[PDB]
């Protein structure tokens, strides 16, 4: 009858500067990833020689009530939003913090249905929802940073 | 009720208790019950069963009178309209005869609300035309409301309250309060939810409603409590129109989904233990209740359509209906099993289910349905009249994003049902001039906040399953990537997108329905262009295919490969045949690269990621046979999937992860099933992931191709 | 007239070793169901012998409108294991004509439901209950069905 | 401004709930006229405030040290009782300071552990309070004494208006209104059907108290019940008004539909779920309703309703344990997660499945869920519970009186209780104790011979077998082949097992039996007997050789029936030409009552059907007689078997598989003529169902 519940801890970034916005907690938190494919291609060339069609799609999401009180007030009167996440991690034989978990993305895109109109009185708790965006060079969306060095 | 003796003492009993309940196009019919006093039970198939009556049967004295044309003649002549007015009444709301004599019934579903199939023009019509009665008026503000005009929705439902003591009615001043505390908080909430997001979403801070009217909107309902509506008003209300008591507290979404929460766990009890089900099944019921709570909330014009615990309810029942359909395909049976009930409906989807799917759903549940059903086997019924939505709702897209006309509060309204429909229309077979409407549409005019480059061509993909490319669909695509080729000036255009592909897959996907594609445009386009401008030949080369034979030659006297992307894009379209040594020594020199950088890394100790891992590739490069250098071996160890393929003799299989086999083309999976180092184990994998999981695609994979 | 479609169907409870008619007669829900079962509880032979099979085998009821009987039930109120009867009528598909009616028996039946609703609200009556098909060692049992249509 | 005139609101506005011995943290958000949020996790969350934040200082005062000293000693005294009020109920910090928290729930009613014994020390005691008094009717509620409940819960209600406390007032209504409902709907269903169900009219209410309560509450009404109480019973205690009306367990249900809805839909997209998932709130939501519901002494927990919310919620919780253990591992779940601390079921979570579920919800848990493999932790309790349960079935059916409301209320949960000790360790003794319960006295009704027999089956399962249970089942086996000598003693069962299998189960474990008793009993039996040889004829293996050859004197020869019971049992180990003279009556017989039905348009199907066993004996060369082809049109299954050439593999059911022992399953893939046809049927059913017997036997037997 005694559970045990951990947090989470969300950082948004607009690119080209460092303005901050950020998620004190991440109650829901659905990080959710995913992979699939379908037939592609005439197949005509005879050998196709390659077999890298991938399609990894990221999903966040976020919870909140932090909008930033020193930007949302001067921009009331598409340069990206890279997120920077961080948590914590124990060893279970010891049951001690000592790993610190960064995980960071270097492009995202908010999307969020503009149809949350609901009926009563809520608590607030504007979900956001985040996909992970690519260009086309390199590298990007998933980076891990690993501590726990001892 | 109990001086209830004569014939003509019942009718006049009926037509006291039913008389107020004119003025109502419809009814539920499962609370007549609150009517009669909890005297009898109207079973939502149409039937009656006496549950708290002790003396005559005056519901069933009518029903034997209904049945016998004499006994109708043995009337006064206003009996006789009285008899009359309850017998339309009671054909339109659907009740048809008794339980203890109930044969076959046919129930008959019908909407006729304008707002329900979509048809904008004709309504803003209707709209702008002159007022008549105060009824035209309630149709007026539903009409405005639905059609993102909230400023002047709140002006006519005051004057309409204002107006409407003055006429005795009581059904419109009950009705005008509860729309207008419900439009209230909408406008509250979309504000506020602006003010939170939508300056991130659109890149703006968009205010549609002036400041005095936010002000105004505050002032007159501080205090308004909505339980008291009913209970403060006067009491002939309290005493006649006690059947629309619910609409006031919000019990009317909690008892439906309390009963559709029963049903779902009735209906997957029975699933599970392969029962079998006479008379009235579980599944039917929720069907019915839908129908009647939709056309009770749209024929009455009501403003509670546009929320979400609605489309929670919609949502739950179309997703048990189809889960049901599925299920009742496949099965086995003895001898019995189709010897009851020895016919199915087959859940023939109708154009009113499609309706239903396309407002109250969002991508990712259609997509959970896919995963668990599968939509494709199931029957779709009037194919011209779902053309017809359709068309509509790209009409209105065009006619809306062409001009500089855009209306932020109909954008939140009318963009998540066209995503969801020209993402369902994939199963329906279309005709020619609405497949080109449709695809025109999507590919202009659609925003692109919305749909970024990526999603589009899984849309288009989609939409090509199920019909064939026709020439104007391809010359459409066409201009589509003219445009972009004239728009690829730009000096920082990137052409982000959430999926990994660009404009290149629209022309092969052009090229698997059509070859002989020689474009005429793009090839002036890459004509034109010089050496100097060199941001185009990014998007030029990934278009290779798409070119004429000079054009060809422009290109090879144009563009360079000095890098690994140059060299997979090439790969990608086909134009590389084998490697010189020079492409060996740049991978090598990549390879060598990550060695430094990674001991790098593990001197700082990060790991990393970074996705797509070309050297996963590179592993597949070499089992393939297609490179057979022998210095590709010194780099074992950089990724798990690396050391399965380079070297399978000195790989622990615990670091072999299951969902790679997703990512496997046939002739590779041919040829590693093949092999004998490794396969025992991959069996042994593949069979320990399938016996515990649901994955479809895991069994059949297993069992094609190693078996 | 739209989309519905419905049916009926019937059911005739009866006393063993005599002819009383005291039960109900509709079976609104009237869900069937049938389950073969086999377990390791032969999970050891002497081997060679020629086979039992065994197979367990159950089947189940369940139907509710009430109203079973008043004379009966008044003689009653002052264990043959019962016996019952389904009436079910079907219909050629192409015709969609009324031709066949289905004859289904069960010799025994036990009655074993939960002896509590305790339900919040007072419903309106319908209380439904079910039954288990008792077998004998001696032959038969569990269902014997007839077809009509001899057209 | 002053700490006072903080902790003086908060005294104001709380100190009358201390006539409730718990609240449920989430609906403290009524007593404060909806200006927080208290979360079930024991968080603090701001809504409406805009003045002061009351709320904050008393937190941060019990925070600090040096603070505390600072008030007077009556206000030193407040802030003692709130802090100890508070942290009987769980709310520990705020949002802001939240770290990890750990939530503590404990059910102390007695109801809850089932020690009735104790309940009648209880009741048998002269009461000093109003409060005494309303726990001993509640106690007298749940122990069936269904007619005293009522007259108590008068006295009590009688006796309350002169006194300035309308809880127990208002509870005590609520608990009459409930019992009344109980009692109608408790004789309706006896009138109705316990007539048959029980075989005869059972009527544990005088007329006069049914009249009574009747012209009692003919005009009662539970919705205006709290618009009639006084108007600081209105103020005060607004945290009431959702127990008024069933509306309550309506918002609760409405809540857990959302949350089962977002865990399939987190189950069927695969994600991963930062800090607090969705079936956390569900498991602490359900233990406060939980506590709420028995603490407090409310009468609603032996409602339908209720059961059906706690075996949804739990249902829901067992199905995500069982997706957690088999996740892909993908490319982040060992960092995030490792050494999985998997759902372990304790001794609360086994009363809770025992007491609120039946039998067939929990077979449908069994096909869906391997909860073989869940952990089962705290087996003293479970032991003590078990043993308990045990006791009271044989003392309530030991002696002549047993109390049918009682049982209507107590036999589902001994039921329950019983099955599911199937995947939880016994000691001896207690093993002994539930074994002698669940064979001698518990009812022939509601439990047939073949269902006695599964249950002590699976009770074995996961225990050994040792002398004393062997004894106990000598005994059991013992009376029932003396019961056996009325000429009318028929048995029947639901399975087809009957002793038989008895037999087979002391047979399979201990191998060198003799069963002095049932020696004794053969050696004395004369003649003219026919069931009682019949009866322990099926019963040789566990004779004695002097009593097998006495039995094989007036033998039943080779009867049909006679045959297939002595096959059963070894005697026979090869065929004679006379039993395939017998077999060859037996199909001619079967054809000519073909005949009969097709032309009277009858089909037949028997839970006796030899017409199956016939094919699998010519298949595997048990009988080399030719005859057979003759009968071929009468069953589906001959055909299969005997010309496996010439059958319409149309007709082939795949229900028929699971039947089929191991080796013939060896055999079904040695032949070409069922090798093209049988894998096809198994890669549809394989494909198009979720039946794990039909993999397993397209994996390990045919690939």
């Amino acid at each position: 009858k005694t559970v045990i519940q951990d947090t989470a801890d969300v950082y948004f970034k607009r690119k080209s500067d460092g303005k901050l916005v950020f998620t004190a907690e991440a109650q829901t938190a659905s990080f959710s990833q995913a992979i699939s494919e379908e037939k592609l291609r005439g197949g005509i060339g005879n050998k196709p020689l390659y077999i890298l069609k991938s399609e990894k799609e990221i999903n966040l999401t976020v919870k909140n009530a932090f909008f930033d009180l020193e930007w949302l007030a001067m921009t009331q009167g598409s340069e990206r939003y890279e997120v920077e996440y961080r948590t914590i991690a124990y060893n279970p034989d010891t049951e001690e913090v000592y790993s610190d978990i960064y995980i960071q993305f270097p492009n995202v895109s908010p999307s969020g249905e503009f149809e949350m109109s609901l009926e009563n009185g809520n608590a607030l708790a504007p979900e956001i929802k985040f996909e992970a965006l690519a260009d086309t060079d390199t590298d990007e969306m998933a980076v891990v940073i690993e501590a726990s060095r001892d | 009720n109990k001086f209830i003796t004569k014939d003509d003492e019942v009718i006049d009993y009926i037509y006291g208790k039913i008389s107020p309940l004119f003025a109502l196009q419809y009814i539920r019919k499962i609370d007549l019950k609150h009517v009669f006093e909890y005297d009898y039970h109207f079973e939502v198939n149409g039937t009656v069963v006496r549950h708290k009556n002790k003396g005559f049967g005056y519901m069933e004295r009518f029903f034997e009178l209904k049945e016998s044309c004499d006994e109708r003649s043995k009337l006064s002549k206003k009996q006789y309209e009285r008899f009359n007015a309850l017998f339309n009444f009671f054909e339109k709301n659907g009740v048809i005869c008794m339980a203890k004599d109930a044969g076959t019934l046919n129930t008959s579903i019908e909407i006729n609300s304008l707002a329900y199939h979509g048809k904008y023009d004709v309504m803003k019509k209707f709209i702008e035309e002159q007022s008549v009665s105060i009824e035209d008026d309630y149709k007026k503000a539903f009409f405005l409301a639905c059609l993102g005009r909230w400023e002047e929705s709140y002006d006519l439902y005051s004057n309409i309250i204002l107006n409407s003591i003055d006429e005795s009615n009581g059904c419109v001043y009950y009705l005008s309060q509860i729309n207008r505390y419900r439009i209230y908080q909408s406008i509250t909430q979309a504000v506020t939810q602006f003010n939170g997001l939508g300056l991130l979403t659109f890149g703006r801070h968009y205010k549609p409603f002036t400041d005095e009217f936010l002000a105004r909107i505050e002032r007159e309902m501080t205090n308004f409590n909505i339980d008291d509506l009913f209970n403060g008003m006067p009491f002939e209300f309290q005493k006649k129109y006690k059947i629309l008591e619910f609409l006031s507290d919000n019990q009317f979404l909690y008892d439906d989904t309390v009963k559709l929460f029963e049903l779902t766990n009735k209906v997957r009890s029975e699933m599970s233990e392969g029962s079998y089900s006479f008379g009235m099944s579980s599944d039917i019921v929720v069907l019915l209740r839908l129908y009647d709570n939709l056309r009770f909330l749209y024929e009455n014009c009501l403003w509670s359509v546009s929320f979400h615990e609605f489309h929670q309810y919609i949502r739950n029942s179309m997703s048990l209906l189809i889960e049901k359909a599925e299920y009742e395909r496949t099965r086995d049976i003895d001898e019995l099993g189709f010897s009851f009930f020895g016919k199915k409906s087959g859940f023939f989807m109708e154009y009113y289910d499609f309706v239903n799917i396309s407002r109250h759903f969002k991508i990712d549940d259609i997509k959970n349905l896919e995963r668990s059903c599968s939509i494709d086997k199931i029957r779709f019924g009037e194919q011209e009249k779902i053309e017809e939505y359709l068309v509509g709702i790209a009409e209105e897209i065009t006619k809306q994003f062409s001009a500089n006309g855009m209306n932020v509060v109909f954008y939140t309204q009318f963009i998540s049902e066209a995503k969801a429909a020209l993402y369902f229309a994939k199963y329906v077979k279309l005709s020619e001039e609405g497949l080109g409407k449709i695809v025109k549409a999507l590919l202009f005019y659609f925003p692109e906040r919305d749909l970024d480059i990526g999603k589009r061509y899984v849309w288009l993909e989609r939409l090509t399953k199920c019909n064939e490319l026709p020439k104007s669909i391809i010359s459409i695509i066409d201009d589509f990537l003219v445009l972009q080729a004239e728009k690829h000036i730009d000096q920082n255009y990137s052409e982000v997108s959430s999926n990994g592909l660009y404009s290149r897959d629209y022309g092969a996907l052009i090229k698997h329905f059509e070859k002989n594609f020689i474009s005429k445009r793009l090839s002036e386009i890459t004509l034109c262009l010089t050496q100097d401008k060199q941001k185009q030949i990014d998007f030029l080369f990934k278009l290779l295919p798409l070119l004429s034979t000079n054009a060809k030659s422009h290109l090879l006297s144009f563009k360079s490969v000095e890098n690994i992307n140059d060299l997979m894009n090439g790969i990608r379209i086909g134009l590389i045949d084998e490697f010189t040594p020079e492409h060996e020594e740049l991978i090598i020199e990549y390879l060598e690269t990550r060695k430094v950088n990674y001991i790098v890394e593990k001197e700082k100790g990060i790991q990393t990621f970074s996705s797509n891992d070309y050297m996963s590739t590179f592993g597949i490069w070499y089992f393939l046979e297609e490179i057979n250098n022998s210095k590709m071996e010194e780099f074992i160890g950089m990724d798990d999937q690396y050391d399965f393929f380079v070297d399978p003799e000195n790989f622990d299989y615990k670091k072999f992860i299951p969902s790679w086999l997703k990512n496997y083309n046939d002739k590779l999976l041919g040829k590693i099933a093949g092999n004998k180092h490794m396969k025992h184990h991959v069996i042994e994998v593949l069979k320990e992931r399938v016996k515990n999981s649901n994955d479809k695609r895991y069994l059949e994979i297993l069992m094609n191709y190693f078996i």
